[PDB]
Formats: C-alpha cells, sequence, structure tokens
RNA sequence: CUUACGACCAGGGCUACACACGUGCUACAAUGGUAGGUACAGAGGGCAGCUACACAGCGAUGUGAUGCGAAUCUCAAAAAGCCUAUCGUAGUCCGGAUUGGAGUCUGCAACUCGACUCCAUGAAGUAGGAAUCGCUAGUAAUCGCGGAUCAGAAUGCCGCGGUGAAU
RNA sequence: CCUCCUAAAGAGUAACGGAGGAGUACGAAGGUGCGCUCAGAACGGUCGGAAAUCGUUCAUAGAGUAUAAAGGCAAAAGCG
C-alpha cells in the first residue's frame, strides 16, 4: 500500500481545503476531484464530495474511515 | 449432592434476603430438569434410536423414555404413533447431582460459547437452554461416537416470575448472562 | 488430547495435530513447542498431560479460534455496514482483493 | 427409581490441574486411573477446563 | 471534417461477468511431501547498473561498504539427482484457490488496478463424456536458468543447457 | 336397509321431493379391574419450519367416538 516511512499521501489542495474547513467546522460539502488522498483523523466528521468519474458523490467522513483512500467510497462502475 | 446440601444451608437464606420475600416458603426452587432429544430421521432408518438412547442414558444417568407422535403431518411424512423422540425427567437428589455435573463440566467444554441470552425465560419463571453438541458432556466417549447430535434441557422453577427465577439461578451460580 | 475446545487425533505428531486446530498452523506450532520442553517429533499420545497443559497455556496466549472467527465476521460486517466499495463487493459476492476476474471468476460464488 | 433398569452410577472425583480444584459427584463414567482422596478412593478423570476458571 | 472528425489537461475505461469459448500453468500425490546435508552446467545480462562483505529483520528487503564498463567483480544459488528421518492410502504433513491482518519496495501517487513478504484461513480437485492434439532421438516427458519490452508489473514470448524413453 | 328435512312440538304420514351412506370390520376394536383426559391459541427451546417432539399458561370438548348423519357421551360411551 504505502511505505510507513514515507507517511501518508495527502494532496496539497485538498489538504488546504480541509484545514480551512476545520477551523470553521462548516458542514457544506468540500467538492473534490482527488480520490487518491488519504483520509486522516483530522477530517473526521465533515463531508466531502468525491468525483466518481461522472459526477461528485457526497462522503461524510465517519470514524471508521481513516486508513482508507477517498476513492474507496465512490464507486466508478455502475452495474445493475 | 453437594448442591442439594448447599442449597438448604446457604443459598435459600441468601435468596430470601436478596429478594426481600416476606416468608421463607415463598422462596423458589427447581422442581425438575427435563432433557429432550427429538430427531426426525429416527423411525425410518431405525438406527438412530439406539445411539440416541445410548448417549442420552450415558449423559443423563437415568433410563430415557421414547415418546410416540400423536399427530401425522403430510409435509413431515410422520404417521401416527411412531417413536420420533426420546426424553428423560430428573428431580430431587439426582437432579441436583446432574445440575452440579452440568455446571461443572458440560457448559465450559462447549466451543465458542460466551454466555446464555437473558431473554430465554418464557416469562413464567421456567428456563430453557439448548446444547449444540452432545459430545460436550464427559460421560460420552469421543472415540466410539457414531454421530453428533444436539440436546435440549429444561429447568422448572416454582416461582411464577422471571426475576425470582433468575435470582434463584444466580444464587446457584449458573453462568452469567 | 483436547486443545482449545476441540479434539485432535492422537495418531500423529504434536505439530501435525496442532495444524488441525483452527487458528493454528505448522510454523506457529513449531514456535510454541520450541519455547517449552516438548519437541515436535514426540507424538500426542506419548506426550504427558502436564506438557499438554503448558501447551494449552501457550495456545491461550495466542488468539483462539472462536475469537478469530468472530473477528473475521466482524470485519466483513464492518465493511458491509460501512458500505464501502469493498463492502459492496462482499455483499455481491465478487472478488474484493483486486484479482483479475475476466474468465476464471468461479472461485468467489462457491 | 425402579430396580435394575438404570445405568451404572457411582462416585467420581473431577479435578482441574489449572484451577487446582476438586469436585465430588456421582457419574456413570468409569476411569482407569484413580486418585486417592482422604474421604475414600474413587476414580479420576482429568478436566482440561473448569467452570470456575472459565471466563 | 475544419471554434471541429483538429489541439491540450484532470478523472475514470480499456482490468465489468448469469454463461460460451481456444491457448497454457498449477494438481489431484508414495516414481511422492516435508526436513536436514551433498554434488554436476550451459548460455545471457550489468552505469536507463549488478553488488562481494558487515550489521537489523522470521521474511521480502534496509543502512553502510567494496569490485567491476567486465574470460577480472557481480546476478549466482543451478534444480531434477544422491544419504538419512518421517508421513503410510487418508480430501491426508496432498492441493494452494479465496479471504482477513500486518508489512517492504518502484513510483508524485498502488481505491478502481502493481508484484512480492510473514501469519491465519485451506475451495474444487482422488485422473476426467462424446470427441480431440503433439511427438521418430538426444527427439516426447521432465528441470530449472537467462534475456527482450521494463520506473515496477510473467505461467507469455525468444533462447539455453540436465536428465533422458517406448514405438 | 340406515341418518336428516319435508313431517304441521306423542307415534305414523306421499311425490321421478331436498341432502348423504350401507351389502362391512374386530379374538380385540368384546368382558372385567385399574388408571388417564382432547382440539386449539400463545410463550421458550438444536437441527426444526405455519405445523414433528420437549416445557409452561388458558382450554366442557371448539377434540375423539372403526364408518354416513342424528342423538348421546365425564360414573365419560373417548384414551391407555
Amino acid at each position: 500500500p504505502r511505505s510507513l516511512k514515507k507517511g501518508p499521501f495527502i494532496d496539497a489542495h485538498l489538504f488546504a481545503k480541509v484545514e480551512n474547513a476545520l477551523e470553521t467546522n462548516s458542514r457544506k460539502p468540500i467538492k473534490t476531484w482527488s480520490r487518491r488522498s488519504m483520509i486522516l483523523p483530522q477530517m473526521v466528521g465533515l463531508t466531502l464530495s468525491v468525483h466518481n468519474g461522472r459526477t461528485h458523490v457526497p462522503v461524510i467522513v465517519s470514524e471508521q474511515m481513516v486508513g482508507h483512500k477517498l476513492g474507496e467510497f465512490a464507486p466508478t462502475r455502475t452495474y445493475r | 449432592a453437594r448442591l442439594k446440601a448447599l442449597y438448604n444451608n446457604e443459598l435459600k437464606q441468601k435468596i430470601k434476603e436478596e429478594l426481600g420475600l416476606d416468608n421463607v416458603m415463598q422462596v423458589p426452587k427447581i422442581t425438575k430438569i427435563t432433557l429432550n432429544m427429538g430427531v426426525g430421521g429416527a423411525s425410518q432408518d431405525k438406527k438412530l434410536l439406539e445411539g440416541a438412547v445410548a448417549d442420552m442414558t450415558a449423559i443423563a444417568g437415568q433410563k430415557p423414555v421414547v415418546t410416540k407422535a400423536r399427530k401425522s403431518i403430510a409435509g413431515f411424512k410422520i404417521r401416527e404413533e411412531w417413536p420420533i423422540g426420546c426424553k428423560v425427567t430428573l428431580r430431587g437428589e439426582q437432579m441436583y447431582e446432574f445440575l452440579d455435573r452440568l455446571i461443572a463440566v458440560a457448559i465450559p467444554r462447549v466451543r465458542d460459547f460466551r454466555g446464555f441470552s437473558p431473554k430465554a425465560f418464557d416469562g413464567r419463571g421456567n428456563y430453557s437452554l439448548g446444547i449444540k453438541e452432545q459430545i460436550v458432556f464427559p460421560e460420552v466417549d469421543f472415540d466410539k461416537i457414531d454421530r453428533i447430535r444436539g440436546m435440549d434441557v429444561t429447568i422448572t422453577t416454582s416461582a411464577a416470575t422471571d426475576d425470582e427465577g433468575r435470582a434463584l439461578l444466580k444464587a446457584f451460580g449458573f453462568p452469567f448472562k | 488430547a483436547r486443545i482449545a475446545g476441540v479434539n485432535i487425533p492422537d495418531n500423529k505428531h504434536a505439530v501435525i495435530s496442532l495444524t488441525y486446530i483452527f487458528g493454528v498452523g505448522r510454523t506457529t506450532a513449531q514456535k510454541i513447542l520450541e519455547a517449552v520442553g516438548i519437541a515436535p517429533t514426540t507424538k500426542v499420545s506419548q506426550l504427558d498431560d502436564i506438557q499438554l497443559d503448558a501447551i494449552r497455556a501457550q495456545v491461550a496466549n495466542y488468539m483462539t479460534e472462536g475469537d478469530l472467527r468472530r473477528e473475521v465476521s466482524m470485519n466483513i460486517k464492518r465493511l458491509v455496514d460501512l458500505g464501502c466499495y469493498r463492502g459492496i463487493r462482499h455483499r455481491r459476492n465478487l472478488p474484493v482483493r483486486g484479482q483479475n476476474t475476466k474468465n476464471n471468476a468461479r472461485t468467489r460464488k462457491g | 427409581m425402579r430396580k435394575d433398569i438404570h445405568p451404572d452410577y457411582h462416585d467420581v472425583l473431577f479435578h482441574d490441574t489449572n484451577a487446582d480444584v476438586f469436585f465430588l459427584t456421582r457419574s456413570t463414567v468409569k476411569t482407569k486411573t484413580t486418585r486417592e482422596y482422604e474421604g475414600s478412593e474413587y476414580p479420576y478423570y482429568p478436566l482440561d477446563i473448569s467452570s470456575a476458571s472459565h471466563p
């Protein structure tokens, strides 16, 4: 997955958006295109909107979600 | 009959004190213990009954009795008056000894068991438990065992109410819920 | 002999019998028997009861089979109730590990 | 208790080595090896686990 | 066809399976599995680099350190094989699919979707229907070892040598 | 030949009137002595369910009475 020495991978622009949202505890979704960013304990509780390929789907970061990448909660293929 | 000796001396008084019952006689007691082993396969192949009787006799310590079906169902394909189940009734000194052996060995050997549900009581003070596997009891021998069969145990208590029934079991030490 | 709530056949070596116990493997059994006097060559029937008791204590240090089964079920249920793509995969009985399933997709359904 | 129609039933001593606890109770099981007990000599069956030790 | 059928960029897709299908790989075990020892090559690659040796680690690999643009140093240890211990016909000490957990690396990034590492789990499969294919001698079968594309990604492909038949 | 209605509260009473059975069975399914009470509903309990067997609470018969229906059946005539 990722070498522990390199630490988590967290993209700079989502990082900036999430800290600027944490100082306010705002509830409006953070619409984001990067589904490769690590979910950290800091962003537990608020809501992002992760691109699934076609549109953005909301993802309310729960407690049992740190340790997963953002794109895991945004399915890309829609099969019935 | 260590439990029989113990109940009159210690457990009865503490049960009365714990429930704050006005009269000693009100204090509940376990009237009977019944073991039931109903199996549908029996009475068609006719080999199941002998092993079931053997294991039930070995575990219970008393001769079991073969019940006869009183109803016929097309779906189950059971005709009238066939020996489909075997049951035994234990009371008093022998019941207390069986209960001591059960608490001592039968439940701990059970695999993947944490506790008994607290809702098992019917609400009238009676208690019912089911044992997944007969092998758990020490009397039976694993080496010469034809097959594994589950069992049902029922405990009858004088108290009409579940809170007193549960306290009666708690005084005895039946594993926590 | 009886270890961890189930029976192990007595006709072969201690390590091989430990292999049969769920949640126990050959390498783990070798590790267990290295610490204590028991040797892997000796059979279970030959081995004495006190040795078996020390072995049970060593096994008890390790996570037991019922606990392991329950944790695996809990993790799968956590994925399902989380609803992640992995939980969707578990519920829909499709490979969640990312293995290529174009043609030989047989070994997920059963 | 009808005569002669019941299984063999006799005194047994059940001990747990880990808990170092002795229990006395009458059981049909027969044991090849017996442990001496101050009250009297009855057969021995070992127990891997006991209720008291059980969590 | 020409403010688009041309040009750029992020995300995903080419990796989705109720099922069919042709190529192979690994098995179903005793002509064997696992543990210890112990031999016998070939050719090929190495600054878009292979590392002798020390220590950390069960491990993949990590930090140092050294030789070599190689008939010098190096990948590299060859495997089948030979000696002993054991398993004793059992879905097994066969088989390693699948999943949970932990991790190391390449890469800016490993979720869709990397190959490896250890722990646990241990599915089918006990020799295969009509039919069908290759092979005449160092050949069939069997054994591992290289190279190419390659930042990382083989059972494929292109080569190599050991053992070595019957007809 | 048997049961119900027609049949008009004793008996009896017709129609090519309205509805169903019989031409058997049992040496126990008879006799006696003793003992017992059913169908269902709900609750609890391994496989096990709508319903198998086990335990508990109600339950004058909502069951059973070899068989069609009427009557009767607790001293049961029902079940051992």
